[PDB]
DNA sequence: ATCACAGGATGTACATATCTGACAGCTGCCTGGAGACTAGGGAGTAATCCCCTTGGCGGTTAAAAC
DNA sequence: GTTTTAACCGCCAAGGGGATTACTCCCTAGTCTCCAGGCAGCTGTCAGATATGTACATCCTGTGAT
C-alpha cells in the first residue's frame, strides 16, 4: 500500500510554504504576455520596459492574496473551508468593486 | 556648517527645504518646517529600520531584505496602519492560518 | 488567448500565499476575470501617462503613478 | 564615456540612521529602494497636508506648526507624538545653535 | 388584528428608503459629540452646522455597513444580521 | 451618552440599510462602531480646529476630517 | 450695519445651466451647496492631478494638454470622452475668437 | 471494540563546504547647499463689534421603554 | 398594546469669541559667491545562495489492548 497524506495535510503545507516564502507565483512569460495582449487595446505598437511588468505582476500578485484571504474570511463566515465564487464576489462587492 | 548638524539631525535639512520649495507647496516656506520634517522622517526611518534590524537578526541575516521590512510593518500594528494600502515588493505576507482550517 | 497562462497551479499557489486550503473548480475562471479586470485598468492608467509623455515605451514610474493614483501604492520600483 | 544624470536619493542618510540603530546590520539595494519610495511617499503626505492646512486657513507659509498639525493627522497614535517630541526637539536645538 | 413577522419590517425598510430625514435623535447625538470632543480638548464649542454635518455622515457611514451586514448575513444563508456580520464586513472593508 | 442612540433608532438605520431581522446584540456593537468613527472624525476635526486657533468647531473643520478619511460629505461648505 | 463679507461660489454659473438643461425647473439652497462642492472637489481632482502630471514630466506650466491627460485619468469611460470632446472643442472656439 | 502507541515513510530544519556577485568602502569632481546681505509684504498683535453659541424654561406629544 | 419620558419647539437672555481692521516688524525670497557633500564610477571580499548529507518532526495506518 502506497504512503497517501489525507486531504488536507498537503494543502496546509503548501500553505506554510508560500506564505514563508517571497517568491513570485506567476510565471513571467504568460504574465507578460497578457500584459502585452491587454495594452494592445490601448495603443498599438507599445513596448513594456522589464521593470514595469515586474511592479505589475507584484501588484497583481498582491491583490490576488489579498482578494483571497478576504475571500477565504468570507468562505469561513459561511461554516465553509472551501472558496466558491460567491465568496469572491461577496469579498468584492463589500472592498466596493462591483 | 550644515543645517543638519545644527539640529543634530542625519536627513538632509537643505534638501528637503529645496523639495518644499520646488515642490509647489505653498508661496514660502518656514525655516523650521524643513528641520521637523526631516526630524520626523529620520525618526520613521529609524523606527523601521529598528525593526527590520531585529527581524533580520531574528533571521539570522546580516543585511535588511524586503521580507525584513514587509515583516516589521506589518507586525507593528502603528506602522501597519499607517503603510496599509501600502505594498513593498517581494515582501510576501505573514504566516497566518486560520484556526478552524487547522486539523 | 494569454489569460490562460494564468494556470490554475498559479492560482492554487496564489491562494495557498492567502491562506485557502480548498478550492472550487469554478475559482479560477473569476479569478482570471478580476485579474483582467485589474490588470485593464492598471495598464489604461499607465498608457495614459506614458502617451501624456509622448513615449512609446511603458515604465516602471507610470506603473508606480498609476498605482498610486488607484490607492494601491507600491515600494521598490521608484 | 559620458557619466549618467545624477538621481538623487535617501541612501546615505537611511544608512546612516542604520547604522546609528544597528551598527552591525547592512540592507540590500532592493531594501533601500524600499525606504528610499516610503521617505518619498511620507514627505508627499506630511507636505501635502501642510499645503492643504496653510490653504484652509488662507496662509501663504508653511512653518513648523503647519508640518506638526500634518504629522499629528497623519501619523497614528505614538507615531505621532513621538515624532511631534523629536521634531519640536530638533527645531528647539537648531534655533538655539543660530 | 396581527401581521406575519415580517410584513412591518418591509415596510418600514420601504417606508424609511424612501425617506431622507435623519433617523437619530438631535441631541443625543449632540450630546454624544460634545462628551467625545471632551477627551480632546475642554471648554470647545460646536456650530450647529458641524454637527448636523457629523450626524448625517454618521448616518449614511452606518446605513453603508449596514447594507453590507445584510449582504455578509444573506451570505450565510440567514436573514438575521449577528455582530459577526458587522465584524467580517468591517474587516473586509480595512477598518479593523 | 452612547446609550443616546437607542435601539429604535439603530432598527431605523438598519431598515435603511434593507436590514430585516435584527439580532439584539447588534446594538452595542453598532453603538461601539458609531463611538470609534466618531471619535476618528472628531480627533481630525478638533486638530484642525486647534491648529485654527479657534475655540468653536466649525462645519469646515468637519468637512475637511472626513475628506481626509476618503468620506468628501457635500452640502455643508 | 456691517455688510457680509464676499464669499464665492459657482451658484449662477450651476443656475444658468441648470436653465439650459431645465427651463422650468428650480433648485434648492441645499441642492445648489451641494453642486458648489461638487464643482470645487472636481476642480481640486483634475488640477491636482494635472499638478502631479507636470511634475513627473519635470514641466512648470499647466497646459490644456495636461488637464486632457487628467480628464482622461478621472473620469469614468464614456464621461471623459464626453468632457474631452467639450473641452476640445471649447478651447478650439477660444482659440479661433481671440 | 473503539482507542494510544510502534514504527515506517516523507519532509523539513540544520551543520558544512564552494563560490559568487552584490554590497560596502575609496576617489574625483561638480553642482547644490551654505554665508552674507537687502526688500518687502505676510503675519503677529491689539481693539472692536456683533453674531451666533450656549444656557434656561415651560408645554406637547411623539417616540422610547417595557 | 400600555406607560413613561425627554426630544422638540418656541421664546428669551448673556456674553465668548470669530471675524474685521489697522499697524508694524521681522522672516523669508532673492542674489551673489564659494566650497565641500553627495553622486557616479571602480573594486575587493564575504554573506548568502547552492548543493549535500543528516537528524529529527510529523503524519498515517496497523495493531494490541482494557
Amino acid at each position: 500500500k502506497p504512503h497517501r497524506y489525507r486531504p488536507g495535510t498537503v494543502a496546509l503545507r503548501e500553505i506554510r510554504r508560500y506564505q514563508k516564502s517571497t517568491e513570485l507565483l506567476i510565471r513571467k512569460l504568460p504574465f507578460q504576455r497578457l500584459v502585452r495582449e491587454i495594452a494592445q487595446d490601448f495603443k498599438t505598437d507599445l513596448r513594456f520596459q522589464s521593470s514595469a511588468v515586474m511592479a505589475l505582476q507584484e501588484a497583481s500578485e498582491a491583490y490576488l492574496v489579498a482578494l483571497f484571504e478576504d475571500t477565504n474570511l468570507c468562505a469561513i463566515h459561511a461554516k465553509r473551508v472551501t472558496i466558491m465564487p460567491k465568496d469572491i464576489q461577496l469579498a468584492r462587492r463589500i472592498r466596493g468593486e462591483r | 556648517k550644515t543645517r543638519s548638524s545644527r539640529a543634530g539631525l542625519q536627513f538632509p535639512v537643505g534638501r528637503v527645504h529645496r523639495l518644499l520649495r520646488k515642490g509647489n507647496y505653498a508661496e514660502r516656506v518656514g525655516a523650521g518646517a524643513p528641520v521637523y520634517l526631516a526630524a520626523v522622517l529620520e525618526y520613521l526611518t529609524a523606527e523601521i529600520l529598528e525593526l527590520a534590524g531585529n527581524a533580520a537578526r531574528d533571521n539570522k541575516k546580516t543585511r535588511i531584505i524586503p521580507r525584513h521590512l514587509q515583516l516589521a510593518v506589518r507586525n507593528d500594528e502603528e506602522l501597519n496602519k499607517l503603510l496599509g494600502r501600502v505594498t513593498i515588493a517581494q515582501g510576501g505576507v505573514l504566516p497566518n492560518i486560520q484556526s478552524v482550517l487547522l486539523p | 488567448d494569454n489569460i490562460q497562462g494564468i494556470t490554475k497551479p498559479a492560482i492554487r499557489r496564489l491562494a495557498r500565499r492567502g491562506g485557502v486550503k480548498r478550492i472550487s473548480g469554478l475559482i479560477y475562471e473569476e479569478t482570471r476575470g478580476v485579474l483582467k479586470v485589474f490588470l485593464e485598468n492598471v495598464i489604461r492608467d499607465a498608457v495614459t501617462y506614458t502617451e501624456h509623455a509622448k513615449r512609446k515605451t511603458v515604465t516602471a514610474m507610470d506603473v508606480v503613478y498609476a498605482l498610486k493614483r488607484q490607492g494601491r501604492t507600491l515600494y521598490g520600483f521608484g | 564615456k559620458r557619466r549618467k544624470t545624477r538621481k538623487e536619493s535617501y541612501a546615505i542618510y537611511v544608512y546612516k540612521v542604520l547604522k546609528q540603530v544597528h551598527p552591525d546590520t547592512g540592507i540590500s539595494s532592493k531594501a533601500m529602494s524600499i525606504m528610499n519610495s516610503f521617505v518619498n511617499d511620507v514627505f508627499e503626505r506630511i507636505a501635502g497636508e501642510a499645503s492643504r492646512l496653510a490653504h484652509y486657513n488662507k496662509r501663504s507659509t508653511i512653518t513648523s506648526r503647519e508640518i506638526q498639525t500634518a504629522v499629528r493627522l497623519l501619523l497614528p497614535g505614538e507615531l505621532a507624538k513621538h515624532a511631534v517630541s523629536e521634531g519640536t526637539k530638533a527645531v528647539t536645538k537648531y534655533t538655539s545653535a543660530k
